[PDB]
RNA sequence: AGGACCGAACCGACUAAUGUUGAAAAAUUAGCGGAUGACUUGUGGCUGGGGGUGAAAGGCCAAUCAAACCGGGAGAUAGCU
RNA sequence: GCUCGCCGGAAGACCAAGGGUUCCUGUCCAACGUUAAUCGGGGCAGGGUGAGUCGACCCCUAAGGCGAGGCCGAAAGGCGUAGUCGAUGGGAAACAGGUUAAUAUUCCUGUACUUGGUGUUACUGCGAAGGGGGGACGGAGAAGGCUAUGUUGGCCGGGCGACGGUUGUCCCGGUUUAAGCGUGUAGGCUGGUUUUCCAGGCAAAUCCGGAAAAUCAAGGCUGAGGCGUGAUGACGAGGCACUACGGUGCUGAAGCAACAAAUGCCCUGCUUCCAGGAAAAGCCUCUAAGCAUCAGGUAACAUCAAAUCGUACCCCAAACCGACACAGGUGGUCAGGUAGAGAAUACCAAGGCGCUUGAGAGAACUCGGGUGAAGGAACUAGGCAAAAUGGUGCCGUAACUUCGGGAGAAGGCACGCUGAUAUGUAGGUGAGGUCCCUCGCGGAUGGAGCUGAAAUCAGUCGAAGAUACCAGCUGGCUGCAACUGUUUAUUAAAAACACAGCACUGUGCAAACACGAAAGUGGACGUAUACGGUGUGACGCCUGCCCGGUGCCGGAAGGUUAAUU
RNA sequence: AAUUCCUUGUCGGGUAAGUUCCGACCUGCACGAAUGGCGUAAUGAUGGCCAGGCUGUCUCCACCCGAGACUCAGUGAAAUU
């Protein structure tokens, strides 16, 4: 059966990377939430 | 001509073809060949602004001249060609000084033929010249509806427009449609009518035929549910209500000409 | 030549049994349909919630859909238990 | 270690994606492993991934993304030009052998190849953000010529048989060799060369396009394989001294032919069809502004450079996606033997495995199967399930029909083995010889050798010869839908949806319509034989009556009627 | 009749026996002509019905071959309360 996930590295950095989340002023805010909260990881860079 | 297809098998028992021997057998005129990519009806917000467009063969485009402004250069036709983006056949003409260009092709208009374009040109099927110099009550295609931008009227496999009268600087004219439009007598136009007649005999025959026009399914709309169109569904077939659009307009009658810009142009509407 | 025929790969899911704290949050076994096409598949892209997409079942939109998910208004209100 | 069983179009081999040390060696057995464990994809420690040629990076662009100015929008922001990004596509070059416990087209040996920098010599019109060419493209089908590969013979080495026979028409094994370079063949495409002229290619042009003459018929391009060389090498079944019985030096014979043959190659070809089948750069040319006893360009030789990152291991799975060492899912490449139409199926080779609880017993009952007296649907909502049919050739085949079908209708007959026809035929392949010749990878002739159906006749064994696996039950009446398709992922595959066809209606192009506060985009680089909406649903015969109601389309006289005044 | 309540309408066919099926009748509760009417070859994992063949579907179950069940050793759950 195939399942929902089917892992992709380049789908992944583009669609949740520091520099994606960085193009829109929602996703700056998304990375500035993560800070605030003091995530050790702010994205799914690596 | 058209030739109808054996039934050898369901799908090719109403199958009717239009087979012109004339058109060329080879690849176009590569330098008059652009890309032309698919949309599937979706415009640049990526919406469906069309429905029932999908699919279908890649096409190339061809650069068809419409504004025939070489006057005073004759040209000559150096075969007949198959154009996928249109139900027209295009000429591909050699003109004298070595330029190539694309044409519609007119009803009886051959290879090597002449034609030429500008006020002295002759009076000739596939010449082209302004409605001034158009003899009345004559029978034209490619009309131009302002002067110099090319033409876009009867520009379809058998369609043509005739000269009814001319007003001075405007020329009244007979659309296939119904309109006794008038325009300006300044536009240029080709004599003769396009020539595919026998492309409305055609018959597809079959679902797939459809599909490799690009047509999507068509789904109609009584049989949908009420969330989805106007007419909504039911227990069984229902169908209580006038017929309307998926959004909301009637589809039997109410006229949706809503321009006014010109309303000078249009002496009569049709029917 | 064919949305042609028989039939593997491939894509489907008509019948039956088993399983039902399963090997498996839909599968296995034996049969079954399509199998040059409106076919199928890899990679990438596009359409975002009263919106999308839909050969149209209210189907599908991350095991969730007659209005997704996450956070917030919020300790909504509950003549009810 | 010896047997046994299983997969073998994988349950083998190599990758991408994904994972990220699971790889190799030593060591340990608490936990993890559905049991034990000395073992492990477990713990601990060490080692392991060597590239000018492979991939990425890089150059080029598709869909699409972003987008200086710009247009639009309360703000946020939206769209988009010039541009700049974006592979799943295009673009220079390495092969064989050997080698590590673990890497190699990356190291070693041998033999090559590509693109640039610089220098020298010779000869020289060079120059682009421009022009042209090229790159550059579909489906289906048909062969022909090849190769991978296989079989047999020959050749070389070894063998003479645990039990009758086995020195022969016997048995086992081997019989392998690349890129590159040279040759330019089967075959495919195109008439060459020279001069003059020209409203075209945004300007120019010797290039491209066009026009007009003369002169020759042989020019050019493309092209699998073969052959030669590479190769007096390498490899090589087996030997000979070392030989921790773990392995290395040295030596190492034959290394040919015929036939069969691909889904691979010639082929981005050819033929045919309609639904008419990317872009850009590299590359090849053309000149412009410019630079000219320079600079640049071409050729030879010399020299230098080719960085950086990935490279282990799994990759139909115990390492990826499924919470699991989970009967699931997961793209590409390789494709042996016998039988077979076949990548089905059966048994096997190479190779890999016996699926991480076992040992007994041989109750009911459950599960998956085998056989069955007589009857044969009496079962049951229902022939559910099971049983049965099943191949090739020939004969034969109804109503009905849109003349294609129905149809493999139904039904019947023959199938093994041996011999002969014919010590292997028809056919296919094709050596030597001879003749010809533009003396070549040539043509003709020639038929050796090899390969090889099918049929007839006769004889013969069994209960059964399409003996296994594999492999249509058939016929009659009838409702619905024309048909192939589509649909509720996970109780509904249908008579539901689509459908070709038909009709009504809107729409003259800045189209209707749709998405958008707007700009704009789709419709469409389309133009009424077009496009949107609605209903009906192939085809055949047809589609009657009603305009009071509702809607829609027209109408002008009157009545009533908003802001405003 | 995918439409008929009364209703298993009535007659005929098929069966020893037919609320289904097929062919007629018309008293159409409550068909009807593009939300189409009536036919229709071919097609269908479509609905109904009847035959031949075939059989453990059944009269009526018997035996046999395997995996569990049972015993021994090791490991070791669950709902519920």
């Amino acid at each position: 059966m195939k399942r929902t996930f089917q892992p992709s590295v380049l789908k992944r950095n583009r669609s949740h990377g520091f520099r994606a989340r960085m193009a829109t002023k929602n996703g700056r805010q998304v990375l500035a939430r993560r800070r605030a909260k003091g995530r050790a990881r702010l994205t799914v860079s690596k | 001509a058209v030739v109808k297809c054996k039934p050898t098998s369901p799908g090719r028992r109403h199958v009717v073809k239009v087979v012109n021997p004339e058109l060329h057998k080879g690849k176009p005129f590569a330098p008059l060949l652009e890309k032309n990519s698919k949309s599937g009806g979706r415009n640049n917000n990526g919406r469906i602004t069309t429905r029932h467009i999908g699919g279908g063969h890649k096409q190339a485009y061809r650069i068809v001249d419409f504004k025939r402004n070489k006057d005073g250069i004759p040209a000559v036709v150096e075969r007949l060609e198959y154009d996928p983006n249109r139900s027209a056949n295009i000429a591909l003409v050699l003109y004298k000084d070595g330029e190539r260009r694309y044409i519609l092709a007119p009803k009886g208009l051959k290879a090597g033929d002449q034609i030429q374009s500008g006020v002295d040109a002759a009076i000739k099927p596939g010449n082209t010249l302004p409605m001034r110099n158009i003899p009345v009550g004559s029978t034209v295609h490619n009309v131009e509806m302002k002067p110099g931008k090319g033409g876009q009227l009867a520009r379809s496999a058998g369609t043509y427009v005739q000269i009814v009268a001319r007003d001075g600087a405007y020329v009244t004219l007979r659309l296939r449609s119904g309109e006794m439009r008038k325009v300006e007598a300044d536009c240029r136009a080709t004599l003769g009518e396009v020539g595919n007649a026998e492309h409305m005999l055609r018959v597809l025959g079959k679902a797939g035929a459809a599909r490799w026009r690009g047509v999507r399914p068509t789904v109609r709309g009584t049989a949908m549910n009420p969330v989805d169109h106007p007419h909504g569904g039911g227990e069984g077939r229902n169908f209580g209500k006038h017929p309307v659009t998926p959004w909301g307009v009637q589809t039997k009658g109410k006229k949706t000409r809503s321009n006014k810009r010109t309303d000078k142009f249009i002496v009569r509407r049709r029917s």
